[PDB]
RNA sequence: GGUGGGCACUCUAAGGAGACUGCCGGUGACAAACCGGAGGAAGGUGGGGAUGACGUCAAGUCAUCAUGGCCCUUACGGCCAGGGCUACACACGUGCUACAAUGGUCGGUACAAAGGGUUGCCAAGCCGCGAGGUGGAGCUAAUCCCAUAAAACCGAUCGUAGUCCGGAUCGCAGUCUGCAACUCGACUGCGUGAAGUCGGAAUCGCUAGUAAUCGUGAAUCAGAAUGUCACGGUGAAUACGUU
């Protein structure tokens, strides 16, 4: 029900519910469920408490949720104070990995402004 | 303008019911040329129709299409410098085809789980004459019988 | 990026300049056109003037920015805004 | 202007044969072809005085045979076959592979597109009226036995400022029937006011 | 020697066809019989080239070269037949490959 | 004894042998039900032996190569049709009226230069 | 045309062949896992005093007469425009345009 | 088919035959021809392609090339290093991927054509989750490699949710090429998970193996396709009719 401080879905498979945790993907959930023994294809309601605790242990050894968001922000911060090219794109919100930035480039900038 | 006779395509009968009328229904529900996928829908749909009442899923198809196929329809027509929607009778070759049109189109927009039971859902829902495809038939019939003033071709 | 088995790549004329500088402690700017050289762990404290197409931008070496390229700290295009 | 494909190319497998007839696989293929076009450029470079029309290059196994068609073999060949030995020396070092030179006599220079284009272009270099050069050329082919000839010339004709395209055609010039044998050639005349292009079609008959 | 194999390649099928028959003719009448000319699949390399010097991408010419191949296996090659064939002086546009003796 | 026929639909060719037998089929050493997972083609092979009453008359050996799902189905379908015309002569009229002796000449067209595919030309603006 | 690029390309062409067998075997040491450090370092150093024209990546494969660097084909070694005029005249063997 | 063996079949590649309104009926000036049928694989130029009449736009190309005139001659010529051609408050054009269950995921299980390969194709085996590394067979090739086709089918799961749809974006760590992946390559794995739930006026493509959809190969190329060219798989609707 509650893993790493986040309530995962109760009416979904363990391998799919575990993906809700910030830091756990499809492979990590598969990796977690294989290391613990909990079967991927059982809903969360019909797993015993001791198996919830066992699943809770596997996630805790993995960087997840706040500390992963904590970890990410220095990595962005460590760049923008560095003054290099990748940091400068991070402080303006443009293509970081050399995208076209000419026509679309609108994952970053948000929306188009009227006044041209 | 054209002089062509177009082309006369023939449809082979279905392998599970021996009725070419289902062949063009299969021909209508097609998407991206996936013949095998779509025929799984109709037979599963026909099993659902057969399992829920009736005696033969093929005869209620016959019952369904007449309740969908209109007997009249207008077309845009310009004679006196203006558009007159002259109601015209629908030929037998077109009424059944457009009957197969409106069954899938309105069942595709239904809220049921899958098309397998969604065309099937409309099939009995249209056979009794209270479905949206039945509803679409009468408003077309409502489009005519009011523009009856224009009867010149 | 560059393969680990090939090792990281720095121009030897720069490598000569860095090796001379550390044993000299001149602390003077190093004027170079090699923006493509990887950043060694061992010129921390030296300043390097990296060419950006027209001028040599002086860059001060730290430890967090070890491992980058010398060109990442020398902008080559000027926007200034619309 | 782009309406018509090259008349000889459209029939390169029907009634016309390739000038270079040989085989090579990948890289000798690249080198051999470069050798042919250069010496073909060279062959016309030395004997522009001679009436050279077709240069066939046959390459058997590790040997190259050059076939040169001329309307005046007395110039390419020298005193008792002396000059021709001189030419065979600088191809056999330009090509590499040894070269054997075969010279044939073009019986009707007026029935060959190259020399007719050669004659008209060379005459136009002497500021003779473009009109008279073409009329003379077409009747020469017609009287000798050609069944059709069209000659087209373009580009600052007569020293005019605005270029134009004037063409004279006699007899039948199908240019669409693949089976019909068509002789086609182009020459660019370099006058004092620019470049004057000459196009000649010569129809010799149906190939049944 | 033992089942002499030759490999024939030509850009023109007419050139390769006449080349096979003359090899057959030089094979018979010398006390040896031929297996027959095996038609090998034709390989053509394709090249799409644009014909305009500037722009006009839609104006192109499609080109082809035809590679024809034959096997024409030789069975029981007599001694007076083996030395009557490599000294052939023909096939300007065709290449003759000698294999298996 | 055996009766042979060759059928082609799009790019596949079928070699059928109508030796006398009870009713069995053999396509590439596998049966009709196992080789061909779709029952529609299962008629396609067998419609020719249903129109003419020969459903249980031979153990037909078939081999096919090339083509696709329906492409093989038509190629083998054209396979037997010639075989009964080889097996006897009175079924030619019955098979021709059904359009079975005719070889389907429809094939995939050559892609065009300046064209995305067969006849669809790229979207253009005024 | 622009013969100066033709001169540059031939100058590159002479340089790659001159250092071909040195550059190749030096790269072999780098790529060989058996050649460990302190000798692969000698190898990767050995490339960089080469005139930098010995890299085969610096060739543009221009046309053989006109030197055009865009419409090139390795099979004929020629520019696209020089391809069509040579193919049109029957100069190149066996090339007859396609229809199918 | 792997071993003898066979020259039957597919297939391969060369010649031919075959379709020509040839015949029949009707109509039509008795003429052209049209409407159908028989036969036939193909019926009315069977399908596709190449083929573009005299001419028009002083259309484009002096940057493929050539070329008259003009222009520069320590530079408007040449060499080199770095940068830019890839920037980006926006707009327009052309495509790809999506909004999902006619589907995603997992497992099993089939059916093609075409092309490339000796400065090359990188098999078997082994190592690594993976991109890849080692290894070196065989192959100048219908012989060996690229090379596993995918949609489709059969079972399980998901159950209509911005979701087991979507994978743009960012972070970390890598592989390969290349002297050198900062500007400015591709690919991989682990994380994250945007807009997007079918799209206004308006507008475009398509009449049969076509549209629609799914993969495959090649050119350019050290490396770099959603573009170009080419191939096959599954496979339609509609044409009353010319205002």
């Amino acid at each position: 029900a509650r893993i790493a401080g986040v309530n995962i879905p109760d009416n979904k498979h363990t391998v799919i519910s575990l993906t809700y945790i910030y830091g756990v993907g499809r492979t990590t959930a598969q990796s977690i469920c294989a290391a613990t023994g909990v079967n991927p294809a059982a809903k969360i309601k019909d797993l015993s408490d001791e198996q919830i605790d066992q699943l809770r242990n596997e996630v805790a050894k993995i960087t997840t949720e706040g500390d992963l968001r904590r970890e990410i922000n220095m990595n962005i911060k460590r760049l923008m104070d560095l003054g290099c090219y990748r940091g400068l794109r991070h402080r303006r919100g443009l293509p970081v990995r050399g995208q076209r930035t000419k026509t679309n480039a609108r994952t970053r900038k948000g929306p188009r402004k009227p006044i041209r | 303008p054209r002089r062509r006779v177009a082309a006369k395509r023939e449809v082979l009968a279905d392998p599970k019911y021996g009725s070419q009328i289902l062949a063009k229904f299969m021909n209508h529900v097609m998407e991206s040329g996936k013949k095998a996928v779509a025929e799984r829908i109709v037979y599963g749909a026909l099993d659902k129709v057969k399992e829920r009442g009736k005696a033969d899923p093929l005869e209620t198809f016959e019952k369904a299409l007449d309740a969908i196929a209109p007997l009249v329809e207008v077309k845009s027509r310009r004679v006196g410098g203006a558009t007159y929607q002259v109601p015209v009778e629908v030929r037998p070759s077109r009424r059944n085809a457009l009957a197969m049109r409106w069954l899938v189109d309105f069942a595709r927009k239904r809220g049921e789980k899958s098309m397998a039971l969604r065309l099937a859902g409309e099939l009995l829902d249209a056979a009794e004459g209270k479905g949206a495809a039945v509803k679409k038939r009468e408003d077309v019939h409502r489009m005519a019988e009011a523009n009856k003033a224009f009867s010149h071709y | 990026p560059r393969s680990l088995k090939k090792g990281p790549f720095i121009d030897l004329h720069l490598l000569k300049k860095v090796e001379v500088a550390v044993e000299k402690n001149d602390r003077k700017p190093i004027k170079t056109w090699s923006r493509r050289s990887m950043i060694l762990p061992h010129m921390v404290g030296l300043t390097i003037a990296v060419h950006n197409g027209r001028q040599h931008v002086p860059v001060l070496v730290n430890e967090d920015m070890v491992g980058h390229k010398l060109g990442e700290f020398a902008a080559t295009r000027t926007y200034r805004g619309h | 202007m782009g309406q018509k494909v090259h008349p000889n190319g459209i029939r390169l497998g029907i009634v016309k044969e390739h000038t270079s007839v040989w085989y090579a696989d990948r890289k000798n293929y690249a080198d051999y072809l470069f050798a042919d076009l250069k010496v073909r450029e060279y062959l016309q470079d030395k004997l522009k005085s001679a009436s050279v029309s077709r240069i066939d290059i046959h390459r058997p196994a590790q040997t190259a045979r050059i076939t040169i068609h001329t309307a005046r073999p007395g110039i390419v060949i020298g005193k008792k076959g002396e000059d021709v030995e001189k030419l065979r020396q600088d191809l056999t070092k330009q090509m590499g592979v040894p070269v054997h030179i075969n010279i044939e006599e073009i019986r009707k220079p007026e029935l060959d597109a190259m020399l007719v284009a050669q004659s008209v272009a060379q005459q136009l270099e002497r500021r003779v009226m473009f009109r008279r050069a073409m009329k003379r050329a077409v009747q020469n082919a017609m009287r000798i036995g050609a069944k059709g000839i069209k000659i087209q010339v373009s580009g600052r004709l007569g020293g005019a400022e605005i270029a134009r395209t004037e063409w004279y055609r006699e007899g039948r010039v199908p240019l669409h029937t693949l089976r019909a044998d068509i002789d086609y050639a182009t020459y660019e005349a370099h006058t004092t006011y620019g470049v004057i292009g000459v196009k000649v079609w010569i129809f010799k008959g149906e190939v049944i | 020697n033992q089942q002499i194999r030759i490999r024939l390649k030509a850009f023109d099928h007419r050139l390769i066809d006449q080349s096979t028959q003359e090899i057959v003719e030089t094979a018979k009448r010398t006390g040896a019989q031929v297996r027959g000319p095996i038609p090998l699949p034709t390989r053509k390399e394709r090249f799409t080239v644009l014909i305009s010097p500037h722009v006009n991408k839609d104006a192109r010419d499609q080109y082809e070269i035809r590679t024809h191949k034959r096997v024409l296996d030789i069975v029981q090659p007599t001694d007076k037949t083996v030395d009557a064939l490599m000294k052939l002086d023909l096939a300007a546009g065709v290449e003759v490959q000698i294999s298996l003796g | 004894t055996q009766n042979y026929g060759t059928g082609r639909r799009k790019t596949a060719t079928a070699r059928v042998f109508l030796r006398p037998g009870t009713g069995k089929i053999s396509i590439n050493n596998r049966g009709l039900d196992q080789f061909f997972g779709r029952e529609t083609a299962r008629m396609v092979v067998r419609q020719p032996l249903e129109l003419t009453e020969t459903v249980e008359k031979f153990d037909i050996f078939v081999t096919v190569v090339g083509g696709g799902v329906s492409g093989q189905a038509g190629a083998i379908r054209h396979g037997i049709t010639r075989a009964l015309i080889e097996y006897d002569e009175t079924l030619r009229s019955s098979l021709r009226k059904a359009g079975y002796v005719t070889r389907d000449a429809r094939e995939v067209e050559r892609k065009k230069v300046g064209l995305r595919k067969a006849r669809k030309r790229p979207q253009y603006s005024k | 045309a622009k013969e100066s690029m033709k001169n540059r390309e031939l100058k590159r062409q002479l340089t790659v062949a001159k250092y071909a067998k040195k550059r190749a075997e030096l790269k072999a040491i780098i790529a060989n896992p058996n050649s460990s450090a302190e000798e692969r370092w000698n190898a990767q150093v050995a490339l960089q005093k080469q005139p930098r024209d010995a890299s085969a990546s610096r060739l543009r494969n221009r046309c053989r007469l006109t030197g055009r660097p865009h419409g090139f084909y390795r099979k004929f070694g020629l520019s696209r425009n020089k391809l069509r005029e040579a193919a049109m005249r029957g100069d190149v063997p066996g090339l007859v345009k396609a229809s199918w």
